[PDB]
């Protein structure tokens, strides 16, 4: 999520998506399932009205996808396992699809034609986050046990 | 022995009296601080200066 | 209290709600959103250098 | 119609009549066995050689200058004997019939659905040098609990 | 009885325990016994004591 | 643990409970439904959906190890079943209302005497001296998960329940007759049933 | 309010109409350009609530684990009413303790 460096920039959110490799802004992954067009992406997260506050935080999030920008590049920015390999595109794309079917939210379903299901969960995940920075609830309790 | 632990019967009535007589002292706090008439301060906060 | 409130950070802590950005062309633009406006007009009327 | 406290016990006594102590231990192993395991071997039963269902076999022992006699713990244990049974998974190579080949040994947990005792009456536990109070829960690998 | 400088803490949910309403900021629940090791302690209490 | 399959059978099928999309604008909300964290479904009136599930555990039509949740503050209806849960056999109340005015106790002295008919056992078959192994098949005691507690409201002692029932119509308390004992919290703060 | 726009539903960037001198929104994806809806643009807000009506306890009556009042259900009609507060992390969000009837759902406040 990040929210420091009053100089950089506007409080922007990211992701990891194990087991490789770095940080990957959110819009990048929706655009890698079947929802590239904007607006629709926010529909999975929040629901206007709205409530721009909870959404606004997106501004900085989207900006991270101001280059995506479709389905090609998306899968592209995923070449980093790893132990030095690839060469380059086609291969990279294949790895991305594999990840989306085993790594990206491995439960739910590991079939093939079920990428629209994992599209909401992320929206659900990040729905929770927003509720806390805006100070709308409280951070779950690790005490459980329960 | 136990006897050394069991307070006088008469004088034990007056114990249970000053305890249940401090319920009323919370009643006048559990409900009186739902009408925003505490108040708080210092060190804060308002929920805490109630707990206090 | 002269001093109590004579050695505190202060700064922009009274605003905390807050900062709004409105786009207003002509130096005589507003709207609202409330009342005000009138005060602004009075400040401009005194045209003591407006042009500058 | 009111319900008294002395009754509650007369309820929760029933729970310990059947469920007993350590019931789940003891049960999280009574289900292994058959159980979910025959499907986990099928998740990777491939090789450019296929794995079938697996025959359930009671805990035995095979030794040189000896023979095939099943275990009878705890008359075992002290022979520092590990208390397992053999696994037998039908392998596929093609000759219609499978192959029933042995694949290592799996250590059984005393007093289970597939143990040497399970449904044995108190009067018959003694004969075997056991103790009607034991509630299982443990393994006797290498001779020690 | 206490704990980290605050009478029996809530959680789960908005309640001390599942034998109480919600928002029960009363002693008759939140860590606070009325009897001594003579009567002495009540279930809904016994635990509060053990966890302090 | 219990199979995660036959569980959705009683969910997608009933009812209606629709999967796939169903998001833009309408539905939500319209609350949702997870199962083992697997949010496949939207479902509307949770009302009918829950009571009817809970009655599946009381007949044992489904594994008795299943929890249920109704987070009326965060929406959702989480439904766990994966092994590793902890339980804790309780008594219930079942308040419609319908029979016996409003409440109250879900077991009758009858029940108990019947239980004792099996302590004297064995001496029969299966059948099977319904000793607890059936006291769940008869929706008397529900096993509660740790996360199921949140949505529930247990009582401590029957005496407390009886006092609350008498108040629902105004009934003396009688606190000047009790002798040295565990001074309970009397009477009962709100909490109607 | 800053929305998307028909054609290629996408973000909407701000843009002044110098010459004319008026508001006008647009997107960086296509070309669409709609008029403004208000002089306002962006707001800060240090925090002063975020619930107002926290719609809408529509699930309090079925909350066996909640307290209840006794008669006095402003409007509608009937007795019995569940209540509750807020309390979120910090405050001091006093305690605008609200309520809800069992045969309705009128968030009847109170001092």
């Amino acid at each position: 999520l990040m929210a420091r460096n009053t100089e950089n920039s506007g409080q922007t959110i990211r992701a990891t998506l194990p087991y490789i490799r770095s940080d990957i802004p959110i819009v990048i992954v929706f655009r890698a399932l079947g929802v590239v067009p904007d607006r629709d992406i926010l529909e999975h997260i929040c629901y206007d009205p709205n409530d721009f506050q909870m959404l606004e935080m997106m501004k900085p999030c989207i900006e991270e996808a101001f280059v995506i920008q479709d389905k090609d590049i998306a899968l592209d920015y995923i070449g980093k396992r790893g132990s030095t390999t690839g060469v380059t595109r086609e291969k990279r794309l294949r790895y991305a699809h594999d990840i989306l079917q085993k790594e990206l939210l491995p439960h739910i379903t590991t079939m093939e034609g079920f990428e629209t299901r994992k599209a909401f969960f992320l929206g659900y995940m990040i729905h929770r986050m927003l509720l806390c920075a805006l100070e709308r609830r409280e951070p779950d309790d690790r005490d459980h046990f329960g | 022995g136990i006897g050394d632990t069991i307070a006088d019967a008469d004088t034990m009535k007056e114990v249970t009296r000053t305890v249940k007589e401090a319920r009323r002292q919370v009643a006048e706090c559990i409900q009186d601080a739902q009408h925003n008439r505490l108040k708080p301060e210092p060190g804060m906060t308002l929920r805490e200066s109630f707990e206090a | 209290k002269n001093v109590q409130t004579q050695i505190e950070h202060t700064t922009l802590s009274t605003v905390t709600s807050a900062t709004e950005i409105h786009y207003d062309p002509d130096p005589q633009d507003t709207v609202i959103e409330e009342d005000k406006d009138f005060v602004e007009a009075f400040f401009a009327i005194p045209d003591e250098e407006v042009e500058e | 119609e009111t319900l008294t406290q002395e009754d509650c016990w007369t309820v929760i006594s029933s729970f310990f009549e059947e469920t007993s102590l350590a019931r789940q231990q003891l049960f999280s192993f009574d289900e292994f066995v058959q159980n979910t395991m025959q499907e986990i071997v099928d998740d990777d039963s491939t090789l450019t050689i296929n794995f079938g269902q697996i025959y359930l076999s009671r805990p035995t022992m095979t030794e040189a200058d000896g023979s095939t006699t099943t275990m009878f713990p705890q008359e075992a244990r002290l022979r520092n004997l590990t208390y397992s049974s053999p696994l037998y998974v039908d392998m596929r190579k093609e000759d219609e019939e499978p192959s029933k080949v042995f694949i290592g040994k799996i250590p059984i947990m005393l007093r289970s659905t597939f143990c040497i005792l399970n449904g044995v009456s108190d009067s018959e536990l003694y004969d075997l040098n056991e103790c009607p109070y034991d509630q299982g829960g443990y393994f006797i690998i290498n001779g020690s609990e | 009885q206490i704990v980290e400088g605050k009478r029996i803490p809530f959680g789960f949910k908005y309640r001390t325990l599942p034998h109480f309403p919600k928002d029960d900021d009363s002693p008759e629940s939140r860590g606070f016994i009325e009897n001594s090791y003579l009567r002495g302690l009540t279930p809904q209490e016994f635990f509060f004591h053990a966890m302090a | 643990g219990s199979p995660s399959a036959p569980i959705i059978e009683f969910l997608e099928e009933w009812g209606l409970e629709t999967l796939e999309d169903y998001n833009p604008s309408a539905s939500p909300n319209a609350t949702k439904v997870f199962v083992n964290g697997v949010w496949l479904g939207v479902h509307r009136d949770p009302a009918h959906l829950t009571e009817t599930l809970r009655s599946l555990r009381r007949r044992l039509d489904i594994s008795a190890e299943v929890s249920i949740v109704r987070d009326i503050r965060e929406k959702e209806l989480r439904l766990f079943t994966d092994a590793g849960r902890i339980c804790r056999p309780l008594f219930i109340v079942d308040n419609n209302p319908n029979s016996e005015r409003r409440g109250e106790l879900c077991i009758r002295k009858e029940h108990i005497q019947q239980l004792i008919e099996d302590k004297d056992r064995y001496d029969i078959d299966p059948e099977q001296r319904f000793g607890w192994t059936a006291l769940v098949s008869s929706g008397l005691i529900e096993y509660l998960d740790a996360e199921e507690e949140e949505t529930v409201m247990i009582a401590m002692s029957p005496e407390d329940l009886e006092a609350s029932r008498q108040m629902q119509a105004g009934y003396e308390v009688k606190e000047e007759l009790d002798p040295a004992q565990r001074v309970k919290p009397a009477p009962n703060p709100h909490v109607h049933a | 309010n800053f929305q998307y726009c028909i054609e290629c539903n996408n973000m909407l960037y701000p843009r002044e109409d110098k010459v004319d001198r008026v508001l006008r929104l647009a997107c960086r994806n296509c070309d669409y350009s709609e008029i403004a809806a208000t002089s306002k643009v962006y707001r800060h807000e240090l925090q002063s609530s975020n619930v107002e009506n926290t719609t809408v306890s529509h699930d309090a009556s079925t909350d066996p684990t909640l307290p209840r009042s006794d008669k006095e259900c402003p409007r509608c009609h009937q007795h019995e009413a569940v209540f509750y507060q807020t309390h979120s992390r910090r405050g001091d969000t006093m305690m605008t303790l609200i309520y809800v009837c069992v045969h309705c759902g009128f968030a009847f406040e109170e001092q």
